[PDB]
């Protein structure tokens, strides 16, 4: 089955489950399986929670909120949000030859050393559980940006809650 | 903010007396933005009292026992 | 108003006090209906009646 | 009262006047046996006839206060560490004070 | 109604500490007199942290404290 | 009396004995003497072997335990873990340190009204069984929540 | 293809919305005149020295409290296993105290304490003696 | 099974920015009371230390408010030990207030000692059973 | 598994409670002096 | 057959509480 | 038959009463012995008179108010409460191979040196109660504490009532 808290770091076998029930047809079955692990379902279930992926030439992007996906003001991880991250780690499974680039943004309350400080935190955060997830060393970095480069007016509120934000960039080659 | 329960009391009358539940409304945020400007003034006076007597403009109370 | 008590007063700001020696506190106060208090770490209310 | 959709007596004070009595009385009477119940514990706690001084005269009565504050107004302020004062004064005595003038 | 249930039922008000005592040893969680400790937060009546209501009865609407503040909020609009 | 309230909020005396009764029928031992409680829990129905990582199915029995709590009033709260022999002094007392640490902050972030938590961990110091036969599956390494009712 | 933006949280009172925007100017008041503070006189000492550190203060707490100093005080020395003492006299106007943290060592709580008192106690500890000592100051 | 969230969780936009603005001005409290306060090494503390002679670890019990000489010629006979005086009393005497319930003769000792302030001071010799009140100049 | 803690007596009045509170601050005042 | 508790017992919580103070201040006074 | 004050300290023969009643059947007879011999009847009907007991680990712990097992101020044994006594003989009757403490705790109403001598008092003469039952001398032991180690608040009434107890601990081995 599937131990809900990451499933001890081993790929779920997902499919048989599927077809265990529809052989409980086996084309059935196999169609189910075959739509479900295609890219476009795994694209539109990270658009069904809030995940945003952005696709321009050969550089792919994924903007993740840190208000679901972290506790408040810590470098700890949110664990009721596992299924998004399984997904995260599901679409980012098609790319094995690329190198990943994590930036971790803030909004801009605060002293310049505590933002900073608080990003680079939340930056090694996601890494490290990207790299605990097979993910060689050779193909990770992470940086931390304070409120450097933002994408949304920091004096209203609802453009400070989108700036504070997870960039993840990588490749093709 | 205070309050007292009021519990002192049909073509036209649902829209005049939605009107003014939408003016009494507006004239509660009023009064409670300029409560925030009060308690401001309180804190920022005091604070840049602070910063004056550091940078050596104003001078601290003596006192005698 | 005279207020016995030897819960610890906060808000509404005393004018004279005086204490005993197991730890009765006395607080001579202008009129308020309502008292701010201190229990055991916790801030609440008293509620104060016939003004 | 409420919102949108919630928008949209004489024989009362003579029954607290016959009620206010009786409770009244009868708590008083309650509270009298409930006295006389325990007369010999409070003889023994309150002995007035062992505080007796010399010539059979009842020692003063004295008030203790500490840790002492007043503001008096803006811009002054005055404090002490202890007051005493003498609230009542001594006299000759007859016969010593009991507990039924306070209590009963 | 029902304090001391799945208990004895109720044995007596204990004032010292406001408090009623079922028939077995436990404290009760009904108050039984206004001197317990609750926990108050919500207080209705205007007026205050000023003096309270000036008591004066007004021609007009307004509604005045014991320290010269005007309370705009209980005061009848026209 | 409409206005005042009649009973501490939320709290029930039925509900107070209905629970005590359930957590004592599955296992978990809850004791009064006087006016001071104590919740002893078994290191087995909470932790994996000797990690200090919660299984997911025993944060139902925290979320009891604290519906539990939520029920009196309260000052300070202590939490002390101990568990049994097997490398060091060192390793268990971490071992412990850590195991209540995680659960006293599971309890603070659901809502338990206290002004105090104390956390600390004995290690394999203080056993209440003279047959320490098992590992983890020992009667002696457990988790205990003591505090006094507040009048 | 519909089109989302990530973050989507709980609807906002327009109260909170105005006690937001006061308490963002207060807080870069406060670290605008912070920074000239510690600019004008840089300080020199630590309250280590006066507050070491020993086995048995390496329990924790998280605490949220709102009252004078004493008793916390004392239940934090109760904790510890130390005894506790009290040297001058406290004075008529309490000292009131404001802490609310989460996990920390009682070191740090205690050191926490001896920095909000101020000019007003002052907190020593002595670990061969194992005896944690609060003295208020000599004004009034 | 389950994991709720915790229940009082800034889970709004306004909410949340409230909550970060109450984090920077309590730490800019504690950059503040660590600038301003004050400290003395305890090395030239100037406190009269615990003596630890035998006849000093008595437990006592004192109500007292009023001149420093007399409490302390009493604490000093309680001790077995002797008194002595250095220097003139001044015209308006030295009051101390000391209210203990158990407490030993070295810390009471210690009290009069910290609460006496710079206008006396008192040393203890154990050898030469004595203990002296030394007025300021 | 009924709980019960031990002492159970009979029911107080509330006036012997406040003169029982009254009598214990004379009694420890009589101590000391 | 048949024994029977003493006919003024302190059988209440707070009557027990007087009689012990009642007992003390006695004592009291005998020292004095 | 039974001799209400502690039947001359012999062990009451209390079986043959019941199985010559359901004689005057045997097997019913023996059946109602086996159930009222055993230790939770005992212990229930310690539970249905004011006797507390608390088992944790191998330490046994029996907590008795002084309120209904003495007469008032004084170190006599209160007689007409002797059904919870013979329980308690009955009770400690299964472990002959531990040994005792008692422990005797009072309020804070009094003098230091008062308080310290009448539970000196009190236990010493449930000591007795117990070595005079058949327990031998060197497996006792008691001690008298005052108000030192509380187990309620004694400003308020309830609680100083429950304060006012004696403590019975023994081990197993």
């Amino acid at each position: 089955c599937f131990h809900p808290p990451y499933n001890n770091f081993q790929p779920d076998r997902r499919a048989v489950k599927r077809v265990g029930v529809d052989t409980g047809g086996g084309t059935v079955g196999l169609v189910a399986s075959i739509y479900r692990d295609s890219k476009r379902k795994i694209i539109r279930d990270l658009q069904k929670q809030d995940i945003q992926y952005v696709e321009y030439g050969d550089t792919r992007t994924l903007i993740i909120p840190t208000d679901k996906y972290f506790m408040f003001s810590s470098p700890r991880l949110n664990e009721i949000c596992y299924p998004g991250l399984n997904n995260v780690i599901r679409l980012l499974n098609f790319y094995p030859q690329s190198t990943i680039y994590v930036a971790g943004f803030t909004d801009n309350v605060g002293s310049r050393s505590h933002k900073r400080k608080l990003s680079q935190a939340q930056a090694e955060t996601m890494m490290t559980f990207l790299w605990a997830n097979g993910i060689a060393a050779k193909r990770l970095k992470a940086e931390g940006y304070g409120d450097k480069n933002a994408i949304s007016d920091n004096a209203i509120i609802h453009g400070s809650a989108q700036n504070r934000r997870i960039e993840i960039q990588w490749f093709t080659s | 903010m205070d309050y007292v329960k009021p519990e002192a009391p049909k073509e036209i009358w649902c829209i005049y007396t939605e009107r003014g539940w939408k003016n009494g409304i507006d004239q509660a945020n009023t009064i409670l933005e300029e409560n925030i400007a009060r308690i401001k003034e309180d804190f920022g006076g005091m604070i840049l009292y602070r910063k004056l007597l550091a940078m050596n403009m104003v001078s601290p109370p003596y006192v005698s026992h | 108003m005279y207020v016995r008590t030897n819960l610890t007063i906060l808000s509404p700001g005393w004018l004279a006090s005086m204490t005993s020696a197991d730890g009765t506190h006395a607080y001579e106060m202008q009129k308020s209906p309502v008292l701010l208090v201190s229990w055991h770490g916790k801030v609440m209310q008293l509620k104060v009646e016939g003004l | 009262t409420g919102s949108l959709a919630g928008l949209q007596m004489a024989l009362k004070e003579t029954a607290l006047s016959v009620g206010a009595q009786a409770g009244l009385a009868w708590r008083a009477k309650i509270i009298d046996e409930q006295l006389n119940k325990q007369a010999r514990n409070l003889d023994a706690i309150y002995d007035f006839n062992s505080l007796v001084l010399e010539h059979n005269i009842l020692p003063p009565v004295l008030l203790e206060g500490r840790n002492t504050l007043n503001l008096a107004d803006a811009q002054s302020i005055r404090i002490s560490d202890r007051t005493y004062k003498v609230a009542k004064q001594a006299h000759f005595i007859t016969t010593p004070p009991t507990w039924r003038q306070y209590l009963w | 109604d029902g304090c001391c249930s799945k208990m004895g039922g109720i044995n007596y008000c204990d004032s010292s500490a406001g408090r009623l005592v079922c028939n077995n040893g436990f404290y009760s969680t009904c108050y039984c007199t206004r001197h317990a400790v609750m926990d108050l937060q919500f207080l209705m009546g205007c007026c205050l942290w000023h003096g309270g209501v000036y008591p004066q009865l007004n021609s007009s609407g307004l509604v005045v404290c014991n320290d010269g503040y005007v309370s705009e909020e209980c005061s009848l609009q026209k | 009396v409409p206005k005042l309230p009649c009973r501490v909020d939320g709290a029930c005396d039925a509900t107070i004995i209905k629970m005590m009764t359930d957590l004592n029928k599955k296992g978990i031992k809850v004791a009064s003497v006087g006016q001071n409680y104590l919740i002893s829990i078994p290191a087995s129905a909470l932790f994996a072997d000797q990690s200090p990582r919660l299984n997911w199915a025993s944060y139902s029995l925290l979320n009891e335990i604290a519906a539990f709590l939520k029920q009196f009033r309260k000052i300070a709260i202590t939490v002390t873990s101990y568990s049994s022999k097997y490398v060091s002094v060192k390793r268990e007392r971490a071992l412990t340190l850590a195991r209540s640490r995680v659960v006293s902050e599971y309890l603070w972030s659901q809502g338990v009204d206290s002004r105090i938590i104390f956390t600390q961990g004995l290690g394999s110091d203080k056993p209440i069984t003279s047959y320490t036969l098992g590992g983890d599956r020992s009667p002696n390494a457990r988790v205990e929540i003591t505090f006094r009712r507040a009048v | 293809m519909k089109f989302k933006k990530p973050p989507i949280n709980n609807p906002s009172d327009d109260a909170t919305i105005k006690l937001a925007e006061a308490a963002v100017s207060v807080s870069d008041s406060m670290l605008e005149m912070a920074k000239v503070e510690k600019v004008i006189t840089p300080p020199s000492k630590d309250n280590t020295l006066t507050i070491p550190n020993a086995y048995n203060l390496q329990a924790r707490a998280s605490v949220d409290w709102s009252g004078p100093i004493e008793e916390l005080t004392a239940r934090i020395a109760k904790a510890a296993h130390f005894r506790f003492r009290v040297l001058g006299k406290s004075p008529s106007v309490p000292v009131l105290i404001s802490i609310s943290t989460k996990d920390e060592s009682l070191a740090e709580i205690l050191r926490d304490i001896d920095y909000q008192a101020g000019k007003k106690a002052s907190i020593h500890v002595y670990p061969n003696s194992q005896v944690v000592e609060l003295r208020y100051a000599k004004i009034y």
